[PDB]
């Protein structure tokens, strides 16, 4: 029946187009400038990048932390 | 040489060797497990191709480029619904960057020779 309280907001993703664009920078030769750390765990090698923080960096798989 | 690219892709769907997509297509060239690279074309991607090309031209990774993007998504077999008939709409896949452990092939060593020159 009717309750006061109003019901919470649900979680939605914000989705981002083209992700990996963001990840690299693609050069005029055959090379890179990749602007994000990638994770130095065992667990995720060279493939998985770190989360470019405003305060911090964190990866997203094995949970690994390093702040400033 | 593409009824040898379908064999090769689909000796790569079966056995799951293929990391398909380009944050995968990005993992298995960072991990370097490109034995080929698959791309289709003639899509409004200004940075996307270019992405690919230097990923491609980085060391070692070979370039097959098709034209059409819905084509080579309706051979990596994703939407077939009736297969009685034809596919009803498969998205447009790119990159299906195929690590083939399925070597038990004739169409391995005909794409390789169409590589060799």
């Amino acid at each position: 029946k009717s309750y006061t309280t109003p019901k919470k907001n649900k979680h939605k993703r914000k989705k981002v187009k083209l992700a990996v664009l963001k990840y690299y920078k693609v050069d005029e030769n055959g090379k890179i400038s990749r602007l994000r750390r990638e994770c130095p765990s065992d667990e995720c090698g060279a493939g998985v990048f770190m989360a470019s923080h405003f305060d911090r960096h964190y990866c997203g798989k094995c949970c690994l932390t390093y702040c400033f | 040489v593409n009824t040898a690219l379908q064999e090769v892709l689909k000796t790569a769907l079966i056995h799951d060797g293929l990391a398909r997509g380009i944050r995968e297509a990005a993992k298995a060239l960072d991990k370097r497990q490109a034995h080929l690279c698959v791309l289709a074309s003639n899509c409004d991607e200004p940075m996307y191709v270019k992405l690919v090309e230097a990923l491609c031209a980085e060391h070692q990774i070979n370039l097959i480029k098709v034209d059409d993007n819905k084509k080579l998504g309706e051979w990596v077999g994703l939407c077939k619904i009736d297969r009685e008939g034809k596919p009803r709409k498969v998205v447009g896949c790119s990159c299906v960057v195929v690590k083939d452990y399925g070597k038990e092939s004739q169409a391995k060593d005909v794409i390789e020779e169409y590589f060799k020159c």
